[PDB]
């Protein structure tokens, strides 16, 4: 399920046989390290891209698998707030004062 | 069946705590290991303890990954930071239980957390310079404790300071990083254990390779080489080509990790080089890095000024024994430190406390700013925090409160751990940091220790007992970032 | 919780061990084991009984491990290994309860060993090795009580012949000394009186045409793990060797006929199907040497090995007698007879033996047996302890007190009173002043130890105590057990 996400950041065109397969074919990186993190998890570093087009990556980590879902989920939130001021273009004060005020 | 999540995740942390509460200090009782195969262990210290203990509960499991992230980040204090933290998160949820909203409790520790690293920046001690010696030998000598060389242990704790004061080796960001394995061990045999002695060179125990080298050496270029000099039937026979040929560029004196040759005689007169066997891989390496070399196999056709140093090589009577004396290399790496006595069976213990030592003392030197141990600095945090939780004067007056008095949990079960008296001996030791701030004369009162072979409060600067400061600011932080982490959970109801 | 668990081990090693604690002496009570087959054992060793015996406590085990391993390091005493570590930890049980630390009781233990390590020293007799006439009266009184009754000769005469035939004077004077170097040869036929000595090794391998020059005036042996070939098209082997010219090699696969006369030329005698587990005795007799670079050859890869080969042929049998070599650290012990059912324990007690002059070279002591160096050094302890003060000096009296576990079998196992007996051994031993009592272990009847002639080797005992102390500190240090089940 990853491959289309795979090949849609690092620029890597699907190879089904060997009949066709060159280095061109898919798409190379500045730098792909191994690293270890505490010693009880070993994550791929693949840094910096030829063409790195629209993608960015994050290591979420945290006390749990579950905390980090949840910043997992406060990027997600961050990123879709993004998204709302670039669709509508239309800013209020918060922090509770727009449901008091709406309230009265 | 519970009634609050809280109480279940701190029940979690009092038990995980718990199992590994009792070894904490160097006088901690041992662990029983058992494993589903049966194959057991025994180990005396947290991290050994974590790594393979078998968690169940997820507050358990955050518990001991922030333990082995400490562990990895600065190494010793993983017994600390996990009783601090379960320690904290008792409190905390008895504070919680007293009707405080959680937050407020982690805005508190947060600011208790910061204002005690900021104390220990503060009030810590600078005597690793080269004016501290008298500490740093009683240091030596304490950890040296309780042995039959007690008689003549002064010397050696005397000898070990200076000796890695002098064979320390400065890195290429300009700060002292001494190498363990530069001081090589030594056995010796007729004069008994009070008659060691430190040398400032490596001295191996092997056969005369030849008479014609002298002591001391104005040129000396090692042209190491792994093969003997025999004739056999650049050189098909390895004997007189390459050595001559490495002569001409300079090879003076050869350190020939290869046999011994029936001709080489009047090639070591004329030259000065030696032929040594059985040479230990570590020493041989040290040595290689002393003199400032690689290691060469072969020599077929680099050697301009590659080739190694041997400045003196003393060749006389040492421990009536011919020891080639290889000292003074162009990096002063390698040196060596004579153990007399009968032989190395009995004394094995003597060379490991001697290695301990070592390993004390270059640790101390290491990172400069250093605080007093022995829990002096959790009481001074204590006291301090006790005063600030009041001056700060918010809602989190009780929070703060509740870091300081959980802070001296360290002292408790260090005291408990030492067979003593733990209430006794940690009211004594907040007592005498009362005097460090109310009396404000007594400035020289901050490093009251504790003196694990009596159990008795004492002065810990002069005993020596040394922390890094970055290990205890570390610890203090993931301790205090693991409460915080815990008290921020409480989504579900069990 | 807490000291509980500790309470649980000790209750576990004391009744792991009052198991086999009343079988051990010359009168040890005899047991049963049933399993759940319908099948009953006879069975008189302890050790026997605990390897077949399973227990579950993480703790018996270990102590099943350290018995395993005196058994194998030192020979006998196992039994009083267990019943030692079973009475101290019983004996500390009390103080457990008494509300103090482990701490100050396991280094009240390590005092009182410092103290049990010396004063056993103080007490041993001296003795002599190589002569003849006490060393067999130490042959009739220890190395006895075995199946060797009836024929302690044979073990007598090759003990003393093959004490001089595994020494290693590596670091001091032939106080390094091994009993697997040692070639023993257990073939059956003929009379047991066919067993005897060489200075060698023996191969059960030899070359399947042996009509050839087997045996040079000087064998110059050189370990080779490869094959050869019938030539390059390997060869080069055969030039490699006639490069040094020696006259034996060994290999650990066959050689064919032409490849045969092929190293016939490389004048050297090819040896095939050779043993690892012979290979290295053949490399500890002869000092060869093993290279194959060609860069790394030299004059130092020959080197001389036998010095009188032969080979015979005795029970239809491809035997190789090698005999008189460079080194005799590695020689020949021949064991033949009609049957090999006792002989495996003859050569067991010879080896025990062995490790009894060894330590005799090591130490030339012998301590008191039959309870009464068990005595002597409990009398010591209590002596020295009315000076001790503080609260450590409870453990270090009841260290001593529990010691005296070893007598009180011994006289409980034949029938006499073990309090009456025990309490007349303790009263008179004190105003005796090196007299050193031992009890009689077949009428259990006090005597004076040296008429009785019962000694042990002091290393033995030595080592005995100590693992006995090092495992009651391992037991008592342990704080908590759960990782798991
Ligand atoms: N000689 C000593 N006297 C008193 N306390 C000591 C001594 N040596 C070490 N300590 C204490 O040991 C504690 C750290 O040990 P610990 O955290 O158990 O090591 P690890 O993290 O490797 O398990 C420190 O707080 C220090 O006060
Ligand atoms: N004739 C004897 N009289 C008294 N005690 C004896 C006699 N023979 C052996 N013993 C006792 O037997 C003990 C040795 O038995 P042990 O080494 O435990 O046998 P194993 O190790 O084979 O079980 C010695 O301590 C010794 O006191």
């Amino acid at each position: 399920e990853d491959i289309e996400f795979i090949c849609k950041t690092i620029g890597t065109k699907p190879v089904a046989h060997i009949d066709q397969f060159t280095a061109d074919m898919l798409g190379s990186a500045e730098l792909a390290e191994e690293v270890n993190l505490n010693g009880s998890g070993k994550l791929l570093k693949i840094t910096g891209c030829a063409s790195p087009g629209k993608t960015v990556t994050i290591v979420v980590r945290g006390s749990n698998k579950l905390v980090i879902e949840e910043a997992e989920r406060s990027i997600h939130d961050a990123l879709c707030v993004i998204r709302c001021l670039v669709k509508k273009r239309a800013l209020i004060a918060g922090g509770g004062a727009p449901e008091i005020e709406l309230a009265l | 069946t519970g009634e609050t999540i809280r109480s279940q995740n701190v029940m979690a942390a009092a038990s995980i705590a718990n199992i590994v509460k009792s070894s904490l200090g160097p006088v901690g009782l041992d662990k029983m290991l058992v494993d589903d195969i049966g194959d057991v262990t025994i180990t005396n210290d947290g991290a050994t303890i974590l790594k393979l203990l078998e968690v169940e509960h997820p507050a358990a499991k955050v518990l001991c990954e922030l333990a082995d992230l400490q562990d990895k980040e600065v190494g010793d204090g993983t017994t600390s930071v996990v009783i601090i933290a379960a320690e904290l998160l008792k409190n905390a949820d008895e504070l919680v239980k007293q009707k405080i909203h959680p937050t407020s409790v982690i805005s508190g520790y947060r600011l208790a957390c910061k204002e005690a690293v900021r104390y220990i920046n503060e009030n810590l001690i600078v005597n690793t310079d080269e004016l501290g010696r008298d500490c740093l030998i009683n240091a030596a000598k304490t950890s040296m404790s309780s042995k039959i060389i007690g008689i003549n242990g002064d010397f050696f704790a005397n000898m070990v300071v200076d000796a890695v004061l002098a064979i320390k080796y400065t890195d290429i960001r300009g700060q002292p990083r001494y190498p363990v394995n530069s001081v090589n061990i030594l056995k010796a045999h007729g004069r008994s254990q009070m008659e060691s002695m430190l040398i400032s060179g490596y001295a191996l125990n092997c056969v005369v390779g030849s008479q014609g080298m002298p002591k001391r050496i104005v040129n000396a270029k090692i042209a190491c080489l792994d093969f003997s000099l025999q004739k056999t039937k650049r050189e098909s026979d390895i004997t007189k080509e390459r050595i001559q040929k490495i002569l001409a560029t300079g090879a003076n004196v050869i350190l020939t990790t290869g046999g011994i040759d029936d001709m080489c005689l009047k090639y070591f007169v004329e030259a000065g080089a030696m032929a040594v066997r059985r040479v230990l891989k570590r020493d041989l390496k040290r040595i290689a890095k002393a003199s400032g070399a690689t290691i060469l196999s072969t020599l077929a056709n680099f050697e301009a000024a590659m080739l190694g140093q041997a400045e003196e090589v003393v060749q006389e009577r040492i421990c009536d024994d011919e020891l080639i004396l290889i000292k003074n290399t162009k990096a002063r790496t390698s040196a060596s430190i004579i153990l007399r006595g009968a032989n190395d069976f009995m004394c094995d213990e003597m060379e490991r406390s001697l290695h301990d030592a070592l390993c004390v003392v270059k640790r101390v030197l290491e990172s400069k700013s250093v605080v007093p141990g022995g829990g002096a600095v959790e009481a001074a945090l204590s006291i301090y925090l006790e005063n600030y939780a009041t001056s700060m004067g918010s809602r989190e007056q009780l929070a703060i409160a509740e870091f300081a008095r959980s802070l001296l949990v360290i002292p408790n079960t260090l005291a408990v751990n030492a067979a003593q008296d733990s209430t006794d001996l940690v009211a004594k030791l907040r007592a005498f940091h009362n005097e460090a701030q109310v009396n404000p004369e007594r400035k020289n009162l901050k490093w009251i220790g504790l003196d694990l072979s009596n159990g008795k409060p004492r002065d810990n600067k002069q005993a020596g007992v040394f922390e890094p400061t970055i290990v205890k600011v570390k610890s203090l932080k993931f301790a205090t970032e693991a409460a915080i982490t815990i008290l921020r959970i409480d989504d579900l109801i069990k | 919780s807490g000291r509980k668990v500790q309470s649980g081990n000790i209750n576990a090693a004391k009744t792991i061990a009052d198991i086999i604690r009343t079988c051990l002496g010359p009168k040890s009570m005899m047991k049963m084991l049933l399993d759940p087959m319908g099948g009953i054992v006879m069975t008189n060793d302890g050790n026997a009984i605990l390897r077949e015996i399973q227990v579950q406590h993480p703790a018996a085990k270990s102590m099943i491990e350290i018995s395993r391993t005196q058994d194998e390091e030192v020979g006998d005493g196992t039994t009083s290994v267990i019943i030692l570590a079973g009475e101290m930890l019983s004996v500390a049980e009390h103080f457990l309860e008494q509300q103090m630390h482990p701490t100050v009781v396991i280094s009240a233990y390590r005092k009182a060993l410092d103290d049990m390590i010396s004063t056993l020293k103080k007490i041993s007799i001296p003795v002599d090795i190589s002569d003849s006439d006490m060393m067999l009266n130490i042959i009739n009184s220890s190395i006895t009580t075995k199946a060797i009754s009836r024929w302690s000769s044979l073990a007598c005469n090759i003990a003393l012949d093959a004490v001089k035939m595994v020494q290693f004077e590596e670091n001091g004077r032939k106080e390094i000394d091994i009993k697997k170097y040692a070639r023993v040869e257990k073939i059956p036929g003929g009379i047991i009186e066919d067993s005897c000595v060489l200075r060698g090794v023996m191969i059960n391998k030899d070359v399947t045409h042996p009509r050839m020059r087997r045996y040079i005036k000087n064998p110059r042996i050189v370990l080779l793990d490869s094959s050869l070939e019938y030539k390059k098209g390997i060869q080069q082997l055969c030039e490699d060797i006639i490069q040094l010219k020696p006259d034996v090699v060994i290999t650990e696969k066959g050689i064919s006929d032409l490849a045969q006369h092929y190293l016939m030329r490389a004048n050297i005698t090819a040896i095939r199907r050779v043993r690892k587990t012979d290979n290295n005795r053949i490399a500890r007799a002869c000092g060869a040497r093993i290279v194959s670079r060609p860069e790394e050859l030299r004059e130092d890869d020959v080197g001389t090995g036998a010095g009188l080969l032969e080979i015979k042929k005795i029970g239809d049998e491809y035997f190789t007698f090698i005999t008189d070599c460079k080194d005799p650290k590695a020689c020949t012990i021949l064991l033949r007879g009609a049957s090999k059912e006792i002989l495996s324990e003859v050569e067991r007690n010879l080896q025990d033996a062995m490790q009894v002059c060894r330590n005799v070279l090591l130490d030339p002591q012998l301590v008191p047996g039959g309870g009464a160096s068990e005595m002597a050094v409990a009398h010591a302890l209590t002596e020295k302890s009315k000076a001790m003060t503080g609260v450590e000096q409870w453990p270090y009296r009841a260290v001593a007190q529990a010691l005296e576990v070893i007598p009180r079998t011994l006289i409980q196992n034949c029938g006499a009173s073990t309090i009456r007996l025990l309490t007349s051994l303790r009263a008179k031993h004190t105003q005796e002043n090196c007299e050193t009592w031992g009890v009689n272990g077949e009428t259990g009847t006090l005597v004076d130890m040296k008429e009785l002639g019962i000694w042990e080797p002091l290393a033995v005992k030595l080592q005995t105590y100590k693992t006995a102390v090092e495992t009651a500190v391992l037991l008592l240090r342990i704080d908590d057990i759960v990782s798991g089940h």
